[PDB]
């Protein structure tokens, strides 16, 4: 059904993005360091997370066992946290590129990018493995995985939107002497629509009886959250160089 | 090779009229933007007018606006410059100059001291 | 005397003992056919002796 | 100006006599006598190597005589010697001026040369006892940018320049021995004959000239192009040469016929040529264009035999090894590619 | 170009000692350095090597764990920290410069050397350890290796060195055919895998000495016994 | 791989490390091309290179002045500079059309179509002296000046004669007309009125380069 379509779409798109960045020196920029992390997180979701969920939905029980359930849940949490924090890092990188054009090269260097990616993955690993390594947990994990990145992205992209609109109006005034909204709206709306309902319902499960939202609705929200991995290559790899690399790789 | 031959220059009285012709050969005439350049005695070369490849875009210098008319015949591979209401300040050697490259809107070095794609020139003298 | 120098050069260039175009074309074709054997770009070279 | 009228008259007479003399020699065409030979077929070359490391556009490159080492010049002010077989970097030479426009490799492999907007041709010694690469001589005297330089031996180098002149230099004394004057525009390229007794040059006047090195006089002039000539390359046997211009055309000229033999162009090709070269048999003519691509031409039939696609920006230089084993292409995307 | 060694002295049967080689006249940072010893009753023996930039460090089996080789590029100095010295370490130690790129000439220059006195490897065989000659004649010497030195790259990593009496050894032939810069054309190198020959046509004065063949195929570099050209 | 091959590889890696160190400083530096004429006065503002470091950002301006009068070939070397600084003599009406033609050729060149131009109108004091003198007339060289009116967005200095303001802004709009006629936004013109005793030109260049690179980043991120 649409399950296999989503799995193939996610795996193929993210693997293609990773390969295109790896084999094309032109695409090996500082921003694409974070795109590589996002694609890796989305690929690992599409390979080791979604098909287990489909098997559990079809059979009504995970076949792996007691260790399998724990491993699946931890891998799901780690991948989701890594994906959201990588989105936040991409937003911050765009913010620094726009608001500090002259000093951008010194601010965001190679070592800084690798350190940020490693820190993102380490924080997600800690968040996912805290219950096994050592209501409050749900709130704290959801706040550190979704809400703080959401606030940071909102602030960053409001600044970027203000700058872009001001520059567009200035250019329009200049050319009349004789699209930021679409891009930013797509970027923020896809992420918010995909993951906001799930974390809203999650916080509800902890603060207040879970009954407030039944079981099937919760799993359907989680599946709505899973769709964000398939859409990310479309959102973050529409540059003409990306399309050219895709055309070269598929045709060869 | 590239050849530009200018003709039609002579002696006229102030307020008179003249017509200059520039016959081109050795290149695809319709592919290039064409210019008229003059050099007054004891002065450097000065751009006068230009005509685009199709003749749709025309530019004139301020000193000649309203008195000079430039046109091209792509079939005949020739360029014209009709000059009316001439004044003694127009006494100079008029050169028919071609842009260095085809299919370009930019025209570099047509007024240089030694430009290859420029004619020998025709003398126009306005005097009473 | 730039015109005098140009005229002198043109006089020098008008003394060239020219050959027929057909002979030149035949000589070019003969060289191309004779040396076609040693031309890696003409015949793709097998990978055994290809340094690249 | 009666005297100047007389001189222009004699020149028109001599130019119509030369034109008539050339016309009385065109019994047939090159395409007329090569119509009965088999087509070269389809040539499909693949990128065998990619040389990375230059930080900006590559402006020039020259193959070594051993067909393994090559030198490249870039906007970053660096000269790099490459090992094409292993992709290793042998040397990295910093340059005083980042506006280099040409580079050359001595046939003995002991020296490399470069020059550009500084109007100076710098000679670098590759084999010093100190283990580094040191500038050995700075040839000054040109008033205009250096556009091309080629070694004759370890002590003789021929340069072309933006002052419409070419020069023969004595490297030991740093002084010009012969000056070649006669061009009207900037001389953009030069090509030595196989015997190094003559060389051709293309200038920004839609004309090419043949020079004698020992006599230091122009021998013949070839005027078929319509815009500035950017590249020139001698036929392998030294009896012909090919030129590339901004008219978006390639042309072949014969020395003993004193006229053009063939034109390599198509109505859909509207981009200028930056570099030309021949395969070691002379059957294939390779030309780089402004549209990021290189075309392989059947030199005897004027048919396009293939393309060299894969560069992301303008192709700036082109070269074929002395053994005809590979082609190297430089581009404004800061990469070099080896094709086979 | 000069290489100067200092630090030698008389040590107890066992102890520590540091050897320093100061370099001047060339780009010390671009060259790889070697330590070569020579026992008073033996030939040359490779000791240790440090790459340019100190990225690769190799030691001989006899000194592994006891010797440390290091370089300080700021001051153009090479160091050999020797600990737990044994009775077999009495020799003269040379610092040898070696640059490595396509067409380079490794082992081109040898230092003067400092004398120190204590109180799966290729065997390089050099037969006929004594050869009498007469000036104005042609002589030929041969060196054999346990394993073929051809690498399928087309290169044969066989090197020839001449050591004059009282002087340091000097490079003659590198990679079995190429004449080192500053060597008379009378010298010639030829041979095949596991069989090499050095030909001296019309030998003159100052050609007397001990000729050593060295391999550069796998890094435990081994020398020959020496030919000891005589009169 | 023999030992010498490994050593050659290691040397190549060292060269690559040095190349990366050079790449950092190359990317951190902004290159500017200085263009003008003999009387433009760009020297106050045979390659005459200069370096300045306004606000810790490094700028490197070049002035090619050892070539012939033909520039269609060597000008292609500067297709990757951050900006072109064009200096004109605003008081010289005779040479104004030559400057306008050069600006048009630079703007519409195939290889210079993406370079933003910082326009400096240099001799404003001489322009004011000539306008107030009344001897020379702009309408002699530019007939359309008679139908020109001062722009509503003009910001004249207090105490400045309206005639001087009109001449100044007409000369500026002459170049702005060329700048806004093509290029569809890939590049922009930043006009500035200058003087021989101006000490704020470095700050103006810094601000213009900042705006250029910010607009480039906005364009490449599909934010216009
Ligand atoms: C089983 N579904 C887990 C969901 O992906 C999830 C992601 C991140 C979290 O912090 C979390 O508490 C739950």
């Amino acid at each position: 059904a649409l399950l296999a379509l989503a799995v193939l779409a996610t795996v193929g798109g993210n693997l293609l993005v990773i390969v295109a960045i790896a084999w094309t020196p032109r695409l090996q920029t500082m921003t694409n360091v974070f795109v590589t992390s996002l694609a890796a997180a989305d690929l690992v979701m599409g390979l080791l997370v979604v098909p287990p969920a489909a098997t559990l939905a079809l059979t009504g029980h995970w076949p792996l066992g007691a260790t399998g359930c724990e491993l699946w849940t931890s891998v799901d949490v780690l991948c989701v946290t890594a994906s959201i924090w990588t989105l936040c890092a991409l937003a911050v990188d765009r913010y620094l590129a726009v608001t500090n054009p002259l000093r951008y090269g010194a601010l965001v260097t190679k070592r800084c990018a690798r350190t940020a990616v490693v820190l993102v993955w380490v924080v997600s690993a800690a968040v996912s493995f805290a219950p096994i390594m050592s209501m409050p947990y749900v709130l704290l994990s959801s706040s550190v995985s979704f809400y703080l990145p959401l606030l940071v992205m909102l602030f960053v992209y409001a600044r970027v939107f203000v700058v872009a609109t001001r520059q567009l109006r200035l250019l329009r005034g200049e050319l009349g002497r004789f699209r930021a909204l679409c891009t930013l709206g797509l970027i923020m709306g896809t992420f918010t629509l995909c993951w906001l309902p799930f974390f809203l319902a999650n916080v509800l499960r902890a603060l207040g009886g879970p009954s407030l939202v039944p079981g099937p609705a919760f799993l359907a929200l989680n599946w709505l959250g899973y769709a964000n991995s398939a859409f990310n290559p479309l959102i973050y790899c529409r540059s003409p160089d990306f399309r050219s690399a895709f055309r070269r790789l598929l045709c060869r | 090779q590239v050849q530009l031959q200018e003709s039609g220059g002579g002696l006229v009285q102030p307020g008179g009229s003249l017509r200059l012709s520039c016959a081109a050969s050795g290149f695809t005439f319709s592919n290039y933007k064409m210019n008229w350049v003059r050099q007054a005695p004891g002065k450097g070369l000065e751009w006068v007018s230009d005509i685009s490849q199709s003749g749709a875009s025309i530019s004139y210098t301020g000193s000649v606006k309203g008195r000079f008319t430039i046109s091209r015949d792509n079939a005949k591979n020739t360029l014209y410059l009709q000059m009316n209401s001439l004044k003694p300040e127009d006494t100079a050697v008029y050169y028919c100059a071609r842009c260095p490259a085809p299919f370009t809107r930019d025209c570099f070095d047509v007024t240089s001291t030694t430009y290859a794609y420029r004619g020998q020139g025709t003398q126009v003298t306005v005097s009473s | 005397a730039q015109a005098r120098k140009l005229v002198e050069q043109l006089k020098m260039e008008a003394n060239i003992d020219r050959i027929k175009v057909s002979k030149a074309a035949a000589d070019l074709m003969a060289y191309c056919e004779a040396h076609a054997k040693e031309d890696p770009l003409l015949t793709p070279v097998p990978a055994s002796e290809n340094p690249f | 100006q009666s005297e100047l009228d007389q001189l222009r008259q004699e020149a028109e007479q001599l130019k119509n006599q030369i034109r008539d003399a050339r016309k009385a020699c065109a019994d047939a065409t090159l395409s007329q006598i090569t119509n009965n030979i088999d087509p070269v077929g389809r040539i499909q070359m693949r990128t065998r190597r990619t040389l990375r490391g230059h930080l900006a556009k590559i402006y020039a490159m020259h193959w070594g005589t051993d067909s393994r080492l090559l030198v490249s010049a870039s906007q970053d002010g660096k000269l790099i010697i490459w090992d094409s077989y292993t992709t290793n970097k042998v040397h990295a030479i910093p340059l005083r001026s980042s506006w280099v426009m040409t580079c050359a490799y001595a046939p003995s492999g002991n020296y490399v040369a470069c020059g550009g907007l500084d109007n100076i041709c710098s000679i670098y010694n590759l084999k010093t006892r100190e283990g580094n690469v040191r500038v050995s001589r700075e040839l000054a005297g040109h008033t205009g940018y250096l556009s091309c330089c080629r070694f004759l031996d370890d002590n003789q180098i021929v340069t072309s320049s933006g002052d419409t002149t070419c020069a023969l230099w004595d490297i030991e004394t740093g002084q010009q021995t012969t000056t070649f004057t006669g061009h009207t525009g900037d001389v953009m390229s030069l090509s030595l004959a196989p015997d190094t007794r003559l060389f051709v040059s293309g200038a920004c006047d839609a004309s090419a000239k043949l020079w004698d090195v020992r006599e230091g006089m122009c021998r013949q002039t070839f005027t078929g192009h319509e815009s500035d000539i950017n590249a020139i390359c001698f036929f392998p046997n030294g009896n012909a040469f090919a030129t590339g211009s901004d008219d978006a055309t390639c042309r072949l000229f014969d020395l003993r016929a004193d006229q053009e033999l063939m034109t390599y162009s198509h109505d859909n090709i509207i981009c200028g040529i930056t570099s030309v070269s021949f395969s070691k048999s002379g059957r294939l003519l390779l030309a780089g264009y402004d549209d990021f691509n290189c075309n392989v031409w059947d030199a005897l039939k004027a048919d396009r035999a293939g393309v060299l696609a894969g560069h992301d920006n303008r192709v700036s230089c082109l070269g074929v090894t002395d053994d005809g084993m590979a082609v190297a292409t430089g581009s404004w995307d800061s990469f070099l590619k080896i094709w086979n | 170009v000069q290489l100067v060694e200092s630090g030698g002295g008389l040590v107890q049967p066992g102890g520590s000692r540091k050897l320093s080689c100061s370099a001047s006249g060339f780009a010390f940072s671009s060259f790889g350095m070697h330590w070569v010893r020579q026992a008073p009753e033996k030939g040359l023996e490779w000791v240790a090597y440090i790459s340019s930039g100190s990225g690769t460090i190799y030691y001989a089996d006899t000194v592994k764990g006891r010797f440390t080789i290091s370089r300080d590029d700021p001051k153009n100095t090479l160091f050999l920290q020797m600990t737990s010295l044994r009775s077999e370490d009495t020799a003269m130690y040379y610092c040898v410069r070696s640059i490595y790129y396509y067409g380079s000439s490794p082992f081109d220059f040898w230092g003067q050397g400092t004398t120190l006195t204590v109180s799966a490897d290729i065997v390089m065989t050099q037969a006929t350890s004594s050869v009498p000659v007469t000036p104005g004649e042609s002589v030929s010497i041969s060196c054999r290796s346990s394993k073929s030195l051809l690498h399928s790259n087309g290169n044969t990593y066989l090197y020839w060195f001449l050591q004059r009496p009282g002087q340091s050894p000097q490079l003659l032939i590198y990679r079995m055919s190429n004449l080192a810069s500053g060597v008379p054309d009378r010298f010639s190198g030829s041979g095949s895998g596991t069989a090499f020959t050095l030909t001296i046509s019309r030998l003159e004065a100052e050609d007397v000495g001990v000729y050593y063949c060295m391999q550069h195929l796998e890094y435990p570099l081994t020398f020959g016994a020496g030919t000891k050209l005589e009169l | 791989l023999s030992a010498e091959d490994k050593a050659a590889v290691e040397r190549s890696k060292m060269i690559e490390k040095q190349l990366q160190k050079d790449k950092q400083v190359y990317r951190a530096t902004h290159r500017l091309l200085l263009l003008g004429a003999d009387n433009s006065g760009k020297s106050t503002i045979g390659i005459f290179e200069t370096k300045f470091q306004v606000d810790k950002v490094n700028f490197h301006m070049f002035d090619v002045g050892g070539q012939r009068d033909e520039r269609r070939k060597w000008i292609q070397c500067f297709n990757d500079v951050t900006a072109i600084i064009f200096v004109v003599d605003s008081s010289d009406y005779n040479r104004l059309q030559e400057a306008l033609n050069l600006f048009k050729s630079i703007w519409n060149n195939r290889w210079l179509r993406t370079i933003s131009v910082i326009l400096f109108l240099n001799k404003q004091d001489l322009l004011a002296e000539k306008v107030l003198a009344g001897k020379s007339k702009i309408e002699d060289y530019f007939p359309e000046f008679a139908r020109y009116t001062t722009p509503e967005d003009a910001t004249p200095e207090p105490g400045e004669d309206p005639r001087v303001t009109r001449a100044k802004y007409f000369i500026r709009d002459e170049f702005l007309r060329i700048s806004t006629a093509s290029g569809d936004g890939r590049h922009y013109c930043y006009p500035h009125f200058t003087c021989a005793v101006d000490t704020e030109n470095a700050r103006r260049i810094f601000n213009d380069c900042r705006d250029i690179i910010q607009r480039m980043h906005l364009r490449q991120y599909e934010l216009l």
